[PDB]
């Protein structure tokens, strides 16, 4: 009733996803530590493997609520608690990117673009586009490929089985009290 | 091409520096990674508004010193609007093309060293089939891992030499294909060499000190083993190396013949220092075979062609000793084929280790010498006009040759049948003899017993008449004795 | 043995897999020219790239076969009942240690 | 004694292959036997109670009078001849060797007798889920016998017992890796009124381990093991399982 | 040329002799920040807009409030220039008013934080949308979740590639 | 082999040696220590009358093997709990474990039920005293109630009047002071095609009062 | 049992052929898609996150192809070696038994035995 409902609606789905893709590096990040032994390439694929997974998860999710984050692009005012010690609070509320954002750039001009403008970029568009309607093409050679088929359950036994010469169990109570075998 | 892609799937690498440093890359950009999610768990506590909030919140430890609930936000559904509607955001959609492209053009890259990495692994389809060439049907398929681990790390396959019946240490055969399209073979130990590296045949050798009883004067003669000592066992040839198996074979064969320097440890006649044991009997003093405590036959000579009459019988003697231990390795398989428990530990009482190199020593020096000691002991009787004889009746009377009887079983009879005809040789106590008179008709017998190279010469006497008169007997100087007092119980 | 036939099928089908990769490698660089506007070759990426499809599906059917193969072996008598390497050593050494010792015993005792 | 073992089967068909796959797995061959066993239970004229002169809880049972037969008295044919187990054991299936055991039993063919092993067992052991049958055994070797009423027929009656059923059975024997046996077998009711075989169709399989111990789980312990690997080993050609306890009770029944 | 775009620095030490001390601060925010770009200013230029007498014509019981601005309750002159900032800009309705680009403060003792804001109003609900600023010794924060996110996120994956790019190893 | 049992009823410890001595004489040699365990079962069996028998006498030797004999009404059962002992046939064949015990054991604790036992003689640290054509093992009996006599086993080799050998040493008896004695070579009946059963068995006449 | 180990197979087969059609698809949506047309259901919306995708799809498409190659060639050439394993293979003279096999052979080795030992009769 002092102060409001700020925002962070699907904030709580954000951290979840934001742990699972932290909780998953953090113990890679562990067992990266004792170089000693790494462990077994199937191991660490399979924690480097979902630990990847959990990134696409939290890179979704990121999305999903994407119209409304950054929207509610909250700043921070707190305590003065946080003002004292400084640095934690630029630190923690802030947006960048690292030595990242370079080769980012060397992607971007990479690239066969940059300043020429809506019309000539219009066109490339409809070409990338023409370009995934060329990968089209694939789904056709796919039919070629033509590789998908399956694995009446007694008219498949008679090809497959005959095994069996009687009861064992029975057997052996015969051996032992002389009750004999009947029919299995 | 399985165990090969399996070895790129081990990380194994033996690199210094190059290994390390690389190792530490992994540790510091994975690191930060971890450490940047970690800003991920910080806008966790971001949330605050609520105590599932605070539980998040608490994934700083620093939050758990920074009390607040510390931020607030407002409405700019505007400002996505731009995020999305921005003539920027069509463009930075290019971007998306931008990086996809630079992707691309590594998955390129990636995918061509793929094909020159699966080239690598064509050396090995030549490998298996170099392997399916050469030694095939009727072999060794033995598939082993070692450089210990237990998962992954060097696992590998091939063949070895003892089977059936057990010698018991260092005992098999390992083999792997070098780069010159050649096998190498290893052994477990016998330390690798192509088709080995130095070779130890079993050999023997037998001396005589004669000189007419002059100047003590011993020389030998000694019946060779050697094939050749040039070798061939060519590269890219298993073929060849079949014949290097069964090189192997006989090196694991003279690992036999160390199991009868052990065996010789139960007797009185040569063992010196217990650092070498000569093979040695008293009569014409005679030496016959050796190897060293420490081994066999060890390669190393200059070669010229002369014989001698001691060479051409030593070398029967190497395949006596060979073959009778040949039967020791038949007889621990009789029991093995035969009963539960299996045989293993090797010869109990030196009763069944003993048979090999003992029985040999025995039957030659003892049986004959004695039996012409004994002979001399008849001349004893060589006295009256009379007349005796010495037949295999002994001989005879126990230890049948290739019977028909069989065992218990139609496979357990071959095997026992195969045992028989060559247990000639290894029972070979003396036969024994007799005498005997017609006339109101009188009879007498004896039979010599080897017990290990010791003599019993036990024997018996009726004189047959209207009545019936008898004595039998069971050393050599009361025999002796029995003879004198024979002499004039006889017709004088 | 004659299997080392059948053994040389697969190690070709092995052949034909690392032509999978070998042939996509090429769909992945000329996909690389195709996204980047210049139609230049696009019937010739058509080609190389039906054809990772054909490689993979020939060494589908195969390896599928050969498999549909060893289970037929198996089935046969040909090779040896569902199971593990082990010792073939005993065999045939035990009794033909006799067989060289004895035969060379004999050729020591007359000759020539 | 303590007798671990694992059973299961083949037909006739899967014979001669789990033959030539048993003699790589175990290097020997096998081993070709049989023997007859003869059951007796209490006179059920006698009548007794189920408690010792030291009170305690005890429970009437048959007893398993066990040996060879020389295949002398056993085999149809010298044609067939041979001596390869399997393909005279098709020879066998289906129908009866000589037999009228009934004739040995009471000698014939002024008589002493043979030795027997004479046996009696309980009850598998009590167990949720075994991983293999652990059963104990009682035995004695019967070496010859003396008195007026010498016939084991005569013995057993003069002990209280009754002949109750018998049966021949005939196989192989694998000897393998720390006592354990594998028999391949066959099995042949034997009555006055014919003989059928038990085992018509195919062999009864058994792999076992005799133990001396009982009393050294270490030793136990490690028998398990040996069968565990044996099932294992073959799993996917037999299934080597532990029969239904039930089945296994020689007791009154 | 490059751009300090998505917030950066201060101005600091210029206004510093004139000196910050709340209310004053948030004029110096303004020269410092660079965001002052209508409605704050040009109230100020307006009045400050009279000089030497040229001639210059054309039109142009206590307690109410917005419900943010009474959760924050203002205290001091910011609280008059409140009241000139609300008859600046308000479209009025019924029981209602809205603003157009007012710049305002919320604080405490070291720091505060202000924002420039549009507030629409009703009997039992009110909300401003707006732009918020942070500011502590001579800086301001404006910034945003999810553009957050992308940072510390696109950050831990590209280091991430670098830690994938070292199973380089055999 | 010809054999034949004397037990002295009326005796104790020292009367061994007494024997012993009068003996000292007539020996050879001495060889190693014997021993045997007589058993009493009493059959548990009402439904069969007291027109036909009850009873079985369980006769254990250490006579090398672990061997026991069963008698019952002049019937003889021989076992032995001798793993070695075992029919080397019996075994391969999987008829026997190779794993035996005292059918004793067998009697008390698996057919306890038609069987109890009832005494449990044993005879520790026996002499074995040697003459020509005559072994002549000597024991003191003891049951779970005390000493219950003396024992004398007599076994010969030689088939040649072995009536004088019994009658020369019940002599030695009537020396010593030795009144009240019990006497048995069995009873002119049984046949003999393995004799030490009939003579191990005996012992049930000299302890049969 | 050759049957579980064929399966194994097969699913790999079917992996390597469902990851160059997502490297080839995801190609189209890794490049960038977006819509005019509302229907269309890929999404690359987000800076880092829509371009990790790119990122991402290497390291799984590129090692899931590559990765379903490397089992495959184990799957192979595991085949090959349990053709290597072997079957019985029975003997080549039997039922016709070469060498001195007989009592013959007790003949021989008296032969020897006198040969070595001594004394001339």
């Amino acid at each position: 009733f002092d102060f409001n409902g700020v925002p962070g609606q699907a904030l709580d789905a954000v951290r979840m996803r934001l742990a699972q893709l932290t909780h998953s590096l953090r113990r890679i990040r562990d067992e990266m530590s004792k170089a000693e032994l790494p462990q077994w390439y199937t191991l660490q694929s399979q924690l480097n493997v979902t630990l990847s997974q959990l990134v696409s998860v939290t890179s979704t999710l990121q999305h999903f609520q994407e119209t409304l984050d950054s929207t509610v692009v909250y700043p921070l005012p707190k305590f003065p608690t946080t003002s004292h010690e400084s640095l934690v609070t630029t630190l923690l509320r802030k947006k960048n990117i690292p030595e990242v954002d370079e080769w980012m750039k060397y992607v971007r001009e990479t690239s066969g673009v940059t300043t020429a403008l809506l019309k000539d970029e219009e066109i490339e568009k409809l070409l990338q586009q023409d370009r995934e309607i060329t990968n089209w093409a694939r789904t056709t050679f796919r039919n070629e490929y033509g590789k998908h088929d399956f694995k009446h359950a007694s008219l498949l036994v008679r090809d497959s089985k005959p095994s069996k010469p009687f009861n064992v169990d029975d057997v052996l109570k015969f051996t032992f009290t002389g009750e004999k075998p009947i029919i299995t | 091409n399985e165990n090969g892609e399996t070895d790129d799937n081990i990380e194994t690498v033996m690199t210094q520096e190059q290994f390390v440093k690389r190792r530490r890359d992994m540790l510091e950009h994975i690191n930060l990674a971890m450490n940047e999610s970690s800003l991920a768990l910080e806008f966790v506590s971001l949330l605050l508004s609520s105590v599932k909030e605070s539980t998040g919140m608490s994934s700083m430890s620093p939050f758990l010193r920074k009390v607040v609930k510390p931020s607030s936000l407002n409405s700019d559904k505007i400002p996505y609007v731009a995020p999305t509607k921005k003539e920027y955001i069509e463009l930075d959609i290019l971007n998306k093309g931008w990086k996809l492209q630079s992707l691309n053009e590594s998955k390129d890259l990636l995918r061509a060293s793929f094909n020159k990495l699966s080239s690598i692994l064509q050396n090995e389809h030549d490998y298996w089939n170099k392997i399916m060439q050469s030694i095939s049907n009727k072999d060794v398929i033995f598939k082993i891992r070692d450089r210990t681990s237990g998962q992954k790390l060097l696992a590998i396959k091939y063949g070895y030499e003892d089977s059936g019946s057990t010698y018991k240490h260092d005992r098999g055969i390992a083999n792997i294909r070098n780069n010159i399209e050649s096998q190498n073979l290893d052994l477990i130990p016998h330390g690798t060499d192509f088709v080995h590296s130095v070779k130890k045949f079993l050999r023997v050798r037998i001396f005589t000190k004669i000189e007419s009883e002059d100047d003590y004067i011993l020389s030998g003669e000694s019946v060779m083993d050697r094939d050749s000592e040039s070798e061939e066992a060519e590269t890219k040839d298993i073929r060849k190396q079949i014949q290097l198996l069964k090189k192997i074979i006989f090196e694991k064969e003279l690992m036999y013949q160390i199991k009868k320097e052990c065996a010789l440890l139960i007797s009185y006649g040569v063992s010196i220092e217990n650092e070498n044991k000569v093979i040695i009997e008293l009569p014409n003093e005679k030496f016959e075979i050796e190897l060293l405590s420490l081994d066999d036959d060890s390669i190393v000579n200059h070669e010229q062609d002369l014989p001698k009459i001691n060479d051409k019988r030593a070398n029967l003697m190497l395949v006596m000793l060979r073959l009778l231990l040949v039967v020791i390795f038949k007889k621990t398989l009789r029991s093995r084929i035969s009963s539960p428990h299996g045989l293993i530990n090797l010869n109990v009482d030196d009763d069944i280790l003993i048979i090999r190199p003992i029985l040999g020593k025995v039957r030659f020096a003892n049986y004959k010498l004695l039996l012409k000691k004994i002979i001399k002991d008849y001349v004893l009787d060589i006295v009256p006009g009379s007349s005796i004889t010495e037949t295999e009746v002994e001989r005879e009377q126990p230890q049948e040759n290739k019977n028909i009887d069989d065992e218990n079983i139609t496979k357990l009879n071959k095997e026992i049948r195969a045992f028989d005809k060559l247990l000639n040789i290894p029972r070979r106590e003396l036969k024994i003899n007799l005498p005997l008179t017609e006339h109101k008709s009188p009879n007498l017998s004896l039979m010599l017993e080897s017990p290990n190279y010791c003599n019993a010469l036990i024997h018996i006497k009726f004189s047959a008449g209207t009545e019936a008169n008898a004595v039998s007997f069971d050393v050599e100087d009361f025999l002796h004795f029995i003879v004198a007092e024979y002499i004039q119980q006889k017709k004088v | 043995p004659y299997i080392q036939e059948r053994l040389k099928s697969l190690n070709d089908i092995e052949t034909q897999l690392c032509s999978m990769l070998q042939e996509a490698s090429q769909v992945t660089f000329i996909f690389g020219e195709l996204k980047r506007g210049n139609e230049s070759v696009k019937p010739q990426f058509e080609n190389h790239v039906k054809q990772f499809y054909e490689r993979l599906d020939k060494s589908t059917t195969q390896l599928r076969k050969e498999i549909q193969l060893l289970d037929e072996n198996v089935g046969t008598r040909l090779l040896p009942i569902n199971v593990n390497k082990k010792a073939l050593g005993q065999d045939t050494e035990k009794m033909e240690e006799q067989l060289d010792l004895l035969s060379a015993i004999l050729d020591p005792s007359k000759s020539k | 004694v303590q007798q671990l073992s694992l059973f299961g089967s083949i037909g006739d068909d899967g014979y001669d292959l789990l033959i030539s796959t048993l003699t790589t797995i175990s290097g020997n061959p096998p081993l070709l036997y049989n023997s007859l066993c003869t059951v007796w239970k209490p006179n059920p004229s006698y009548d007794v109670e189920n408690v010792n002169s030291r009170n305690q809880l005890v429970e009437p049972n048959r007893i398993k009078l066990s040996k060879e037969v020389p295949f002398s008295y056993l085999i149809d044919e010298t044609m067939m001849d041979k001596p390869l187990n399997f393909r005279i054991l098709k020879s066998f299936t289906n129908d009866k060797i000589p037999l009228n055991y009934a004739m040995t039993r009471n000698i014939l063919h002024n008589e002493s007798c043979s030795p027997w092993s004479l046996q009696i067992s309980d009850i598998p052991a009590a167990g949720n889920n075994r991983s293999v049958s652990m059963q104990t055994i009682a035995e004695t070797i019967i070496l010859s016998s003396a008195g007026k009423n010498s016939s084991v027929s005569s013995l057993m009656n003069g002990l209280g017992y009754v002949f109750e059923f018998q049966y021949l059975t005939i196989g192989v024997k694998f000897f393998m890796k720390h006592g354990l046996i594998l028999e391949l077998q066959k099995i042949w009711q034997i009555e006055e009124a014919g003989n059928s075989q038990i085992t018509s169709g195919g062999f009864l399989l058994k792999a076992y381990i005799n133990v001396s111990r009982g009393t050294d789980i270490d030793r136990i312990n490690y028998t398990e093991t040996a069968l565990m690997n044996l099932k294992k080993e073959l799993q996917g050609y037999i299934e080597l399982s532990v029969p239904d306890r039930q089945s296994m009770d020689s007791r009154v029944a | 040329m490059n751009v300090t775009p998505l917030d950066e620095l201060q101005w600091k030490s210029p206004e510093w002799i004139q000196v910050f001390g709340l209310r004053t601060e948030n004029v110096l925010d303004y020269f410092a920040e660079s965001p002052f770009f209508d409605k704050t200013s040009n109230n100020q230029v307006i009045k400050m807009q009279r000089q030497f007498s040229q001639l210059n014509d054309p039109n142009a019981f206590a307690y109410v409030d917005p419900a943010r601005r009474q959760i924050l309750f203002k205290y001091p002159m910011y609280m008059q220039l409140e009241e000139e900032l609300m008859k600046l800009d308000g479209t009025e309705y019924v029981l209602s008013s809205v603003r157009e680009p007012d710049f305002w403060v919320i604080r405490k003792q070291r720091r505060t934080n202000n924002s420039g804001v549009g507030s629409a109003k009703g009997p039992e609900i009110i909300p401003l949308q707006d732009y918020y600023i942070i500011g502590a010794n001579i800086y301001q924060s404006p910034t945003i979740f999810k553009i957050v996110q992308s940072r510390l996120m696109s950050t831990s994956y590209h280091l991430n590639s670098t830690l994938e790019s070292l199973y380089d190893l055999i | 082999g010809k054999s034949a049992v004397i037990f002295v009823e009326r005796a104790t410890p020292a009367t061994l040696t007494e024997l012993k001595d009068a003996l000292s004489n007539s020996i050879l040699s001495v060889r190693d220590p014997w021993s045997i365990d007589f058993r009493t079962y009493r059959c548990s069996i009402k439904n069969l009358p007291a027109d036909v028998s009850k009873l079985m006498y369980s006769i254990t030797f250490h006579h090398h093997g672990r061997q026991t004999v069963l008698i019952k009404d002049n019937s003889a059962m021989v076992t032995t709990a001798a793993a070695a002992d075992i029919p080397p046939a019996l075994v391969f064949n999987g008829s026997s474990t190779g794993v035996p015990e005292s059918i004793d054991t067998i009697l008390s604790s698996k057919l306890s039920n038609i069987w109890m036992q009832r005494q449990l003689i044993k005879g520790d640290a026996g002499e074995t005293l040697i003459l020509d054509g005559l072994t002549v093992r000597l024991v003191n009996l003891f049951s779970s109630t005390g000493f219950k006599g003396l024992l004398i086993e007599l076994q010969a080799d030689e088939a040649g009047e072995f009536e004088t050998k019994i009658a020369g040493i019940e002599g030695h008896l009537a020396e010593i002071r030795a009144k009240e004695y019990k006497t048995s070579s069995d009873s002119l009946g049984p046949d003999t095609s393995n004799e030490i059963c009939d003579l191990a068995y005996q012992y049930v006449r000299a302890l049969e009062l | 049992m050759s049957n579980q180990a064929l399966y194994e197979k097969l699913e790999q087969t079917r992996t390597i052929l469902s990851v160059k059609l997502a490297e080839l698809i995801n190609m189209t949506t890794i490049a960038d898609r977006n819509d005019d047309d509302e229907g269309s259901f890929a999404q690359e919306n987000s800076e880092l996150a829509v371009a990790t995708t790119s990122v991402m799809m290497v390291n799984n498409q590129t090692m899931q192809l590559i990765k379903n190659v490397q089992d495959l060639l184990i799957l192979t050439r595991s085949i090959k070696e349990k053709w290597l394993l072997n079957q019985i293979p029975v003997t080549e003279h039997s039922k016709v038994t070469r060498f001195d096999e007989k009592q013959i052979e007790e003949l021989l080795d008296n032969c020897i035995e006198t040969f070595v030992a001594e004394k001339t009769t």
